[PDB]
């Protein structure tokens, strides 16, 4: 029949005779009201993962199976209230209102489905978006040292983009809820509340309930991309669930492999983030962008984990320690962080103004480490090394001030064009603000044609706005 | 028959079968007393907790105390519940085991007195608060560089024979002797030697009217090394949720849960995992963590110490709790190769409260730029070692003039060191040291030689040290 | 004849067929069922075996996902492999891994011919050898490692070192010249990617040369490997059948292997070296060897593969070692430094640097080279011991040189105009010959060191030297 007697219990794992009908994933229930998912059969003994708390569950303990694959609540309501993996609220406020289910387990958007990611996505960091522009429907990791600045850009991404109607996700994987309610309530504070939804999965709750989490976000978010809407969905440590699986497998007795992981791990991660897409017109336009974080010890490019979900991503941005105790921050390595969908994500006025600087850029920080070997070196490469200590400078920036795209063009076309000439590098930060205000006050029209354009005005009266502020400024 | 019988037995682990129909649950306790028949029998005095259903009426266990003696066929009995601490406004001033038992050899604890369990789920999502707040405890490196948060946990991060204890007792003394607010204190895994030294030292400063204490020790069993910190943690929440009062939680060398886990698991007959570890290492390390938060009714403040198993900061067990903290010290060898007490790391130490406005913006406006000189002098000293002194110039030279001043300066003389030099220590308080470190930056002091900035607690004493000296 | 399932453990499941007939090794199974009731699922799947149990079971790969089976269900037998559509049809189309078409442009009766993917490799009298340049127009691979047609090209490379960009640039000017018909199949790629190649190959009109079997990230074990044998069964009816040349596109091979090792435990084998498999090298060697040119046909092979931690000594990785002819190494440190692309100039070789394939300058050339670059690069450490003001005039001079050269390895590409927006450019093997032997000389010493990055010609060099104001 459908029902079952569980024969051993232990760690969240339970093996159970009977339920003979089963399905593989299909969800079961104790008479605990804790739910479980049927991961493996045996011969004659079904191998059952409990999705809640184990403590209850004893052996001659009947279990029943529901008649249905893993599915997650979904709609419109959800948004701005707390939940679990599961459909149940955790933030109180009586029932989450759910629209319907969506099986978790379905497939990708296909080959020829999708289309070229050309929509721009503004996170409001100089640096970011110069150097490792982002488009909608892409999926970037950022990567870093623990402590460095990872939700800090997220959550300034997330509140920048407070016009342009995105359903936002934002999946807690393993966390300490000190942490999620200092989020939840920054969401809040800014005014970004009403276009999230938050899944939480915390060290308390049992470990499958770490594994479902990004798949439950997903499987949220898919149902906005399929009906059309831009959707983005943020993971801020997928290293928590690799670890979960980990723990998962090995409970059930499974040869491991390099490290400690067993050899699911790519097919785990490739499996999740194959479901962002930039579906195609005849399918509705729908764009979805997913932003993993994993953290590596000591800031190790080179390890199992970091290279597989690197693998699996469009872009790295490399967050780096020494950088950020030197005080340049957000600290972005500019060698080993770059778009592999670059060029399409930037409007053509960004593209026109600085398209070679990451390139520059890595060549000043190889050309910095040749002279720290060295002693002195010619006129021209002083000239570089000048103008590469310059770039760095331009793309610092305090937290929480998030800047439009079209105020960004002008420093970054005043730099590359040479007008940062007679500012000393201690001047710089302050030149630009003194710029932005000077912009606002007297030359407005260029930022018009900009804004409206969507293009580079005319550059005679932005030379002479220039020449005009440099007549303005002083110098220390 | 609701009494089982002993199958097998091997190591901690005994192997206990119930009737059918009368199983216990995973973390119920279990007690066990024999009667001696024989001059071969033995007296046994025995409690186990239930870990794994492993099916066909047996239930394994854990031991608490020694399994020497035991036999099959022995009778076990359910207690149908966890140990059940004893716990109240009864166990202030009292010296317990993981069992719920005083060691202090003053009294029994009586047997109507309230008893809860160490096992229960944590605050919730609803319930927690959040606040930023300074706890002053007078260590210039400390209270400058990465200041604690008050219901907050607070990491003390090194290996063997660093001064992660020294610190601990330094931080009650200060904060304890001079703030007020309920102790508790757990010693796990500690050389049972310093837990009479903190016995006697706290009674002759007369603080123990107003703290419990609980211990473990190296010696006992692999389970019980495990679960006196989680009684340490149940008799807190009595105070934090019931009385409505405040706990300063301290916890000692806490790898020790982590070493004592895997070796129960190894026992156990799970997988192994990662370097020998069991695979529940953050499952069992968080369901721990969590529950010590700071909910609206009340707040827990911990300050813990971390053992670093060897030079690799990247084992597992030092990695996974580095999630759960909010301030942390790590505790450099080569500064305390030179003697610089304490051995802080100024540059990878952290805390959520360095911020221009939690912290004040003038503390953080020193406090960040001295870490940039730092970083500086860091990557700055292979020029000086390749060339010296005509690349070591300028700019880079001044840098290096001033951080060799203020490096040593982050030094300080402590009152629980007094046994190793002859004078007692200071509490600096937190104005002082940031005005301190401002005069230092100014050039105001550069012209005093460099080693007199060591172990000393306000800039007036560097000129009377320099004076002192004739140097 | 039918047999029941009677276990599943996700990529695995193990029939029993107890009607006195058992399959074969290789064979293919198929599971069609209609849900009786609301609770069940309805399923359509086919299953390979791989394995014979001992009482009438045998283990069987499934070819997707296995959600939905019931202990109990019937699978039929279709007594043969996996059967592919061979012939004229493949060319334009895009296909699965069990056959059927993935574009919706149309569908193939069952008249067309169909062949199956496992069959043995070809005997040593039929080899055939040349040494024939194949000219890239790339500067790095023309001057220091030479391709040649009809020979295996590997790019060995980690996570985001550049293979794909050369995969591309190389697709692009091979599919300019070559009248070759095409087959690209795609193993464990981004079905980003793949959506991006056709339309670029929509644009260049190629697709009616190419046919394209795929099989990504997203897929069960099973499919990612037996992608890469059902493209080159398809390259194998075009380079004998029809004795047409051909070439075949793979991009990141190592998912074949991979697919195999995730699914080995499963198997009951026993591990080996790092987590692999036992039977790593048979099955290597047993794809690797089907890719051959013979007397009747020619295949130019080129190939990317994907080390899991960047390694190089990694078994896979070291296993296919042995069965190239020309091999690109690209390593991070150069990607770091800003020249492109990746590749080690001292680690990538190739069969044709010798003198009696392409003549005494251009042998000479490469290996001076190759001499001042370990000459530098043993410098390096030296000088970061002693200082780089201990060294005399000549050892000053390599560095200068060594500097000069490795920025004029970087080239100004094709397919890089939307990563840096530059034209691009294509190099004759002469000039890039000549430009060397003019820097080797130190004909160019005034010109600053930014003068040589990423650009095609050394008249270009001397035009941004120029714009330089030098
Ligand atoms: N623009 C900025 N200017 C200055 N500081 C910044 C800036 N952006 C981020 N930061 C700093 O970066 C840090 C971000 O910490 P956060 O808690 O977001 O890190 P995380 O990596 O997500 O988490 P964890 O370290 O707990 O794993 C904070 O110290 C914040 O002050
Ligand atoms: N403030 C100090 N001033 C001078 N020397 C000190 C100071 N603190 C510690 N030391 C020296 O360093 C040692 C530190 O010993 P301690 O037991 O505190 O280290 P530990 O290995 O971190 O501790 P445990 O392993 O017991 O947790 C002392 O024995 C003493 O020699
Ligand atoms: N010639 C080049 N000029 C400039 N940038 C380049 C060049 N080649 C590669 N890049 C940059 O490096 C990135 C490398 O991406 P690519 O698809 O080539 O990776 P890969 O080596 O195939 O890695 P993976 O195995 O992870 O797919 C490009 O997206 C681009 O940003
Ligand atoms: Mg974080
Ligand atoms: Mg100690
Ligand atoms: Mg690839």
């Amino acid at each position: 029949s459908d029902v079952g007697t569980v024969i051993q219990v232990g760690d969240g794992i339970a093996r159970a005779h009977g339920l003979d009908n089963v399905m593989s994933g299909e969800l079961v229930e104790f008479a605990n009201g804790v739910m479980g998912m049927a991961l493996n059969l045996e011969e004659n003994n079904v191998g059952i993962v409990i999705l809640g708390p184990y403590t209850g569950i004893k052996e001659g303990d009947e279990v029943r199976r529901t008649g249905r694959i893993m599915e997650v609540p979904v709609g419109e309501a959800l948004i701005g209230r707390v939940v679990n993996p599961l459909g149940q609220p955790v933030d109180g406020l009586g029932p989450v209102e759910t629209t319907e289910t969506r099986p978790i387990e379905s497939r990708a958007p296909g080959v020829m489905d999708r289309r070229s990611v050309h929509e721009p996505l503004q996170t409001g960091i100089k640096a970011i978006d110069a150097l490792v522009p982002i488009g909608r429907g892409q999926r970037e990791l950022i990567i870093g040292d623990r402590q460095t600045g990872k939700t800090s850009v997220a959550i300034d991404t997330i509140i920048n983009q407070k016009d342009q109607n995105m359903i936002s996700i934002y999946v807690a994987i393993g966390q300490k809820e000190s942490t999620v309610r200092t989020v939840v309530e920054t969401l809040r504070k800014h005014g970004a509340l009403d276009y999230t939804i938050v899944v939480t999965a915390s060290a308390s709750q049992p470990a499958p309930l770490l594994f479902l989490a990004p798949y439950a976000g997903v499987a949220m978010g898919e149902y906005f991309m399929y009906k059309g809407k831009h959707v983005l969905v943020v993971y801020d440590d997928l290293s928590k669930q690799a670890a979960a699986y980990r723990e998962l497998s090995l409970l059930l007795r499974r040869p491991p492999g390099r490290e400690a992981y067993p050899g699911d791990i790519f097919y785990l991660h490739s499996r999740l983030l194959e479901r962002a897409a930039k579906l195609s017109d005849a399918k509705g336009g729908g764009s979805l962008t997913a932003l993993p974080f994993v953290e590596t010890q000591a800031g190790d490019i080179s390890a199992y984990i970091p290279t597989n979900v690197i693998s699996i991503t469009d872009g790295q941005i490399f967050l780096q320690s020494d950088l950020f105790f030197s005080g340049v921050r957000p600290a972005i390595n500019a060698g080993l962080s770059v778009s592999r969908v670059g060029g399409a994500a930037q409007i053509k006025a960004m593209k026109k103004v600085a398209g070679t600087l990451r390139l520059d850029l890595a060549a000043y920080r190889e050309l910095e480490a040749f002279a720290q070997f060295g002693s002195d070196l010619d006129k021209a490469t002083q000239a570089k090394l000048a103008r590469g200590a310059r770039t760095v400078e331009v793309l610092k920036q305090d937290l929480h001030q998030p800047i439009p795209v079209e105020k960004q063009v002008l420093i970054i076309y005043a730099l590359t064009r040479g007008f940062l000439d007679d500012i000393p590098v201690e001047d710089v930060r302050r030149f630009e603000k003194e710029f932005y205000l000077f912009l606002d006050q007297n030359g407005q029209h260029l930022l018009e044609h900009i804004r409206t354009t969507k293009d580079l005005p005319n550059e005679d009266d932005l030379n002479k706005a220039i020449e005009a502020f440099k007549k303005t400024f002083v110098v220390s | 028959m609701t009494r089982g019988r002993v199958i097998q037995v091997m190591g901690p682990v005994v192997d206990v079968k119930f009737e059918n129909g009368h199983l216990p649950a995973i973390y119920n306790a279990l007690k066990i007393q024999h009667k001696a028949r024989n001059e071969n029998e033995v007296d046994i005095d025995l409690t186990l907790e239930v870990a794994l259903h492993l099916g066909d009426d047996t239930v394994r266990t854990i031991a608490m105390a020694s399994t020497d003696g035991l036999i099959r066929g022995m009778e076990v009995i359910d207690t149908g519940a966890p140990i059940s601490v004893p716990v109240g406004e009864v166990t202030l001033g009292r010296v317990f085991n993981v069992l719920g038992e005083p060691i202090d050899l003053e009294g029994d604890i009586p047997a109507d007195a309230r008893r809860d369990p160490i096992h229960r789920p944590a605050p919730k999502f609803e319930e927690l608060a959040t606040e930023v707040e300074i706890l002053e405890t007078g260590i210039k490196v400390v209270d400058l560089l990465a200041p604690y948060i008050k219901g907050g946990k607070i990491g003390l991060f090194g290996g063997a024979g660093v001064g992660k204890t020294v610190l601990i007792q330094e931080l009650i003394h200060n904060i304890a002797q001079e703030h007020g607010g309920i102790s508790v204190f757990a010693g796990v895994g500690e050389r049972t030697r310093e837990g009479n030294d903190l016995y006697h030292e706290m009674k002759d400063s007369g603080v123990i009217s107003k703290t419990a204490m609980v211990f473990g020790q190296m010696n006992e069993p692999p389970g019980a090394r495990m679960r006196v910190a989680l009684t340490g943690l149940t008799m807190a929440e009595y105070f934090r949720d019931e009385q409505g009062q405040d706990v300063l939680l301290f916890i000692d060398n806490i790898f020790r849960f982590t070493q004592a886990g895997s070796e129960v698991s190894a026992l156990l007959g799970r997988m192994p995992s990662a370097v020998g570890y069991q695979p529940t290492l953050a499952t069992e390390m968080g369901q721990l963590q969590e529950r010590i938060t700071s909910t609206a009714k009340g707040s827990i403040t911990s300050i813990q110490a971390i053992y670093v198993p060897a030079d690799d900061y990247t084992d597992p067990a030092p990695a996974t709790t580095f999630s759960h903290l909010d301030a942390t010290t790590n505790l450099e060898r080569k500064l305390a190769e030179m003697g610089i007490y304490p051995a802080v790391d100024p540059l990878a130490s952290t805390s959520r409260a360095l911020a221009p406005e939690i912290v004040g913006e003038e503390h953080y406006q020193v406090a960040r730029k001295v870490q940039q000189t730092l970083q500086r002098y860091k990557e700055l000293q292979d020029i000086i070692a390749i060339l010296g002194m005509d690349e070591l110039s300028d700019e880079d030279k001044l840098v290096v003039h001033r951080a060799r001043r203020i490096q040593f300066f982050l030094s300080q003389n402590f009152h629980v060191a007094e046994q190793f030099t002859g004078q007692p220590g200071s509490y600096v308080p937190v104005k002082e040291t940031v005005r301190g470190f401002k005069e230092i930056l100014e050039g105001k002091y550069d012209h005093l030689p460099e080693d007199a900035f060591r172990l000393v607690g306000r800039i007036e004493e560097v000129v009377e040290k320099a004076k002192a000296m004739g140097v």
